[PDB]
């Protein structure tokens, strides 16, 4: 500082202006909520944005709710390997899974045998039991239960599930449903999923995903003191 | 349709690609150890440098 | 004899020797062997360094400078008068327990009160406080506590008692001098803002479920055991404090031969507030996942 | 199908004679020939600065041509230019995508480039009227992430992509010129040659490439590996190339005998590489790995001769200045060393 010329002293000023920046910066980036959205074609990923907001790559969806902002990527449109870039989303605030429940009994486009709901089984096994989202908690959303009423009067569930033994009704239906993807979880001690049932007019989610967040935050505040 | 077509442009590729001159190995190696040992004293990290010329003291 | 005029009678007991000086060795060596090693895990096994850690480092300090300067009393009952040392190693010694006594309970009442932040307010900006603000918290905290404590440091606490010297402070006078009112203090505010921050820590966080994970369940009892811990250590003293003023209200300072028992019982419960010392690494410390 | 049966008998054919002529010129291997060279001494370099202020992750760095200063991107969509010589911050550059991958500086100084998860490669001016950095360009030609970007001259840059291509672009146009389709995986990495006539790629397919800037098309094909090339680096002669894979191994091919030359591996070592680089010599052969520190090699004998260990998580990125007298490392905890 005392032997330093008019030159490095500017070059010092600057560098503490661009620190300035940078910490304030990371200041205001810190306070944001990150999340994850996952799915498949025809989840419904784009039906729950829809009520969540109120070139390929990956397009970023930011909604305010009582105060918090929130930031929700979706990443869909990249068709690549997933294994070399999924590690770019280690350390967001959770995953919002969607799930469409009344395609049990449509089948892929691309391949005719397989199911589509035995593929959403496989891609969130792959997805919970990631090393890079060991205590990560997930959000699942089960999207049309409208048109799952209907077609489980006049269908049976078990072209899905052969091993499915109950009655044809709406709840015994989607609590199987529900207990089939929450036993694909495998750590039970590290995450928490949580589990919701909409619609097109449910109207309620962003109250259910700031429930969950809530939770998220208190359980990471209690991990970071001392206690849980 | 186009099956054939991609099955021609790999069946090229390899046409034009597996006739070049290929020289030894001991000849590369060679060249890689002379070139190794004819810039070995500007090295600034194979020989530890004095500190007068180092500017990252 | 007196003792700065205001007439008012010092009780000297053989019962002491008898049985404190086993039992305070005990708790010291206890309190010196958890605050050494909590020490030595902290300051060199540990990187990662936030609020909570910086907060409870002032608590472990505190409680390490209290169990040192014990020994010090061993040598007052051993010896069972005369403080041999002198007159500046009997302020010193006063000013050196009042204030890592007082530092304890401040630190403890802190680290409650974020543990209350942590949990009723997942959404606040006091959650998120650099390390800088915690140091001049914990400055700042201290430098109360020292200036609260200074009192006793520009005076002098020699009595003489005849061929007995007693380096005392809790000097049975009717008088309400500030050490008496910050014993008192001390003890009730503290209390009253533990238990509403526990009672508000239990009932959000029952309400709220989340009693599937055994962590948060395993971690919930934990509040009511610290807070129980804190009123078995801290309440026998303060209940004979007000006995023994309402004695004096009701009696004068005349008849000195109905204060010694309330007296033996006093330096019977004064002897508590040292077993929290030894019981801290164990309920909130060791009592971590973390480590 | 027995037109497609013949074509693929053929394509046997051409693979076996291939490797027959592969096999015919190795006529001796490069581990014996080097058997009479003195080893060189257990290198050991020293932190001697350390620069901070990014908060998030680092994914690639890049230094200048005039071995002073150096371009760093990180997660937090924040692209530092350092000077190193006084740890002082020359430019701090906002992204508007966080999910940056690589960054590139050009030789001339003047520009630097930056892409990721957006699939495009946007490109800074530094050097302008006022005192800011402005957007000069950005190319939106791909159709997967964007993985590395290197400059040519100040019209021209090279980038490759997880849509299994690699392009060359036009800065002032703004369009493909040319177009590389060889490649039947994502595409992680490409080196240029000195004299900017040629550059190597790696690919998922465990396989490089060797492509010719001008005409467009793949000459020879490298294969040796057994899982994803993560990184590439190419011989300061000009007449090699060394090839970091993720399973704990790395090679050096020679262009002329067009085959794998020497292997570098140990048996402790069971993590990927992410980064090779070579000296100013070409003597040794620095590669980061994924157990939290760097390696030097003995590019002639396979003999550990230093390690670099600093970092408290993975080491993304690593490179060697122009003259060799330092080099930087990079790593995911968010901090950038110089030894020396
Ligand atoms: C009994 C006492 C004492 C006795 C002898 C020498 C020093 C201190 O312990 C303290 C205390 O813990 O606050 C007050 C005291 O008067």
């Amino acid at each position: 500082g005392c032997t330093l010329s008019a030159e490095d002293k500017a070059a010092v000023e600057r560098s503490k202006m661009i620190d300035r920046n940078l910490r304030e910066d990371g200041e205001k980036a810190a306070r944001e909520v990150k999340l994850l959205l996952l799915g498949a074609g025809e989840s419904g990923k784009n039906t729950i944005v829809k009520q969540m907001k109120i070139t390929t790559g990956i397009v970023e969806t930011h909604f305010t709710f009582k105060d918090l902002h929130f930031k929700m990527f979706d990443v869909g449109a990249q068709r690549s390997e997933r294994k070399k870039w999924i590690h770019c989303f280690e350390g967001v605030t959770a995953i919002i899974f969607c799930v469409a429940l009344s395609d049990y009994d449509l089948v892929l486009a691309e391949d005719e045998e397989m199911n589509r709901m035995h593929a959403s089984m496989k891609l969130f096994d792959s997805i919970c039991n990631n090393k890079w989202f060991t205590d990560t908690s997930i959000i699942l959303f089960l999207n049309k239960k409208d048109l799952f009423e209907e077609k489980i009067k006049k269908s049976p569930l078990t072209i899905c599930y052969p091993e499915y033994a109950g009655s044809n009704t709406y709840e015994e239906a989607a609590a199987y449903i529900q207990c089939q993807f929450e036993d694909l979880n495998k750590r039970k001690d590290t995450k928490e999923i949580y589990t919701h049932f909409t619609c097109s007019t449910d109207t309620k989610n962003v109250q259910f995903v700031f429930d969950a967040v809530t939770d998220v935050i208190i359980k990471n505040n209690l991990k970071d003191c001392g206690l849980f | 349709t186009a099956s054939i077509a991609q099955a021609r442009k790999l069946v090229e590729q390899l046409k034009m690609e597996a006739n070049i001159d290929r020289i030894k190995v001991s000849k590369a190696a060679a060249d890689l150890m002379a070139y190794c040992e004819a810039h070995a004293k500007e090295d600034p990290l194979l020989t530890p440098v004095p500190a007068s010329e180092n500017p990252f003291r | 004899l007196e003792i700065d005029k205001k007439n008012c009678c010092v009780f000297r007991d053989d019962f002491i020797a008898k049985v404190l000086p086993p039992v305070l060795g005990l708790e010291f060596i206890f309190g010196l062997l958890g605050n050494g090693l909590a020490l030595w895990i902290f300051c060199f096994h540990l990187k990662s360094w936030k609020s909570s850690r910086i907060f409870l480092f002032n608590l472990a300090v505190a409680d390490f400078l209290l169990i040192i300067c014990l020994p010090f009393v061993m040598d007052y009952y051993v010896r069972r008068s005369d403080w041999k040392f002198g007159d500046i190693p009997c302020r010193l010694v006063l000013f050196m327990f009042a204030m890592n006594r007082q530092g304890s309970i401040i630190f403890l009442t802190v680290v409650a009160v974020d543990r209350y932040f942590r949990v009723v307010h997942p959404h606040h900006a006091l959650n998120k406080i650099s390390n800088w603000t915690a140091a001049i918290i914990s400055c700042l905290l201290w430098g109360i506590t020292v200036g609260l404590t200074v009192h006793l440091l520009k005076k002098k606490l020699l009595i003489q008692n005849g061929t007995a010297n007693v380096c005392i402070s809790f000097s049975i006078c009717h008088t309400f001098r500030w050490h008496e009112a910050m014993f008192l203090l001390e003890f009730f505010l503290p209390l009253g803002i533990i238990l509403f921050c526990s009672a508000r820590i239990i009932w959000s966080l029952r309400q709220r479920q989340m009693d599937r994970h055994a962590k948060i369940k395993r971690a919930i009892t934990f509040i009511m055991v610290v807070a129980i811990v804190f009123v078995i250590c801290f309440l026998p003293s303060v209940v004979v404090r007000i006995h023994i003023f309402w004695l004096l209200h009701t009696s004068g300072t005349q008849n000195c031969e109905v204060y010694r028992s309330v007296d033996l019982a006093f330096f019977i419960t004064l002897s508590f507030t040292y077993m929290n010392s030894m019981l801290d690494p164990v309920v909130y410390y060791f009592s971590s996942p973390s480590f | 199908q027995s037109e497609l049966d013949q074509l693929r008998q053929e394509a046997e054919q051409l693979k076996n004679q291939i490797r027959d002529a592969r096999k015919a010129c190795a006529d001796a291997t490069l581990s014996q020939i080097t058997n009479n060279i003195d080893p060189v001494g257990r290198i050991q370099m020293r932190t001697r600065r350390t620069l901070r202020g990014h908060l998030a992750k680092i994914y690639a760095m890049h230094w200048g041509t005039d071995s002073r200063l150096l371009v760093s991107a990180s997660q937090d969509g924040k692209l530092i230019i350092w000077d190193s010589y006084t740890t002082n911050k020359v430019h701090a550059i906002p992204l508007r995508s966080s999910w940056v991958m690589t960054c590139a500086y050009a030789p001339s100084g003047n520009y630097v480039a930056c892409g990721g998860l957006d699939n495009i490669c946007s490109i800074y001016n530094l050097k302008t009227r006022e005192g800011n950095v402005r957007v000069s360009r950005e190319l939106a030609g791909h159709t997967g992430y964007l993985s590395c970007c290197r400059f040519l001259d100040d019209n021209q840059i090279v980038t490759s992509s997880g849509d299994t291509t690699c392009a060359l672009w036009d800065i002032e146009t703004g369009q493909q010129t040319t177009t590389f389709t060889g490649h039947t995986g994502d595409v992680m990495s490409l080196s240029l040659a000195p004299d900017t006539r040629l550059f190597v790629s790696g690919a998922c397919d465990a396989s490089a490439k060797l492509w010719d800037v001008r005409e467009g098309m793949c000459r020879q094909t490298f294969t040796g590996h057994e899982s994803d090339i993560n990184a590439i680096c190419f011989f300061p002669n000009g007449n090699a190339f060394a090839t970091g894979s993720d399973d704990a191994t790395c090679r050096l091919f020679d262009l002329r005998a067009d085959q794998e030359l020497m292997t570098y591996s140990h048996d402790n070592i069971i993590c990927g590489i992410t980064s090779v680089s070579f000296s100013k010599s070409g003597r040794l052969l620095l590669a980061g790995y994924d157990d939290f520190n760097c390696n030097v090699w003995d590019a002639l004998k396979a003999d550990r001769a230093g390690v670099l260990a600093g970092h408290d998580n993975r080491v993304s990125c690593l490179g060697v200045t122009d003259d060799g007298m330092a080099v930087a490392t990079g790593s995911w905890d968010s901090f950038l060393k110089i030894w020396n």
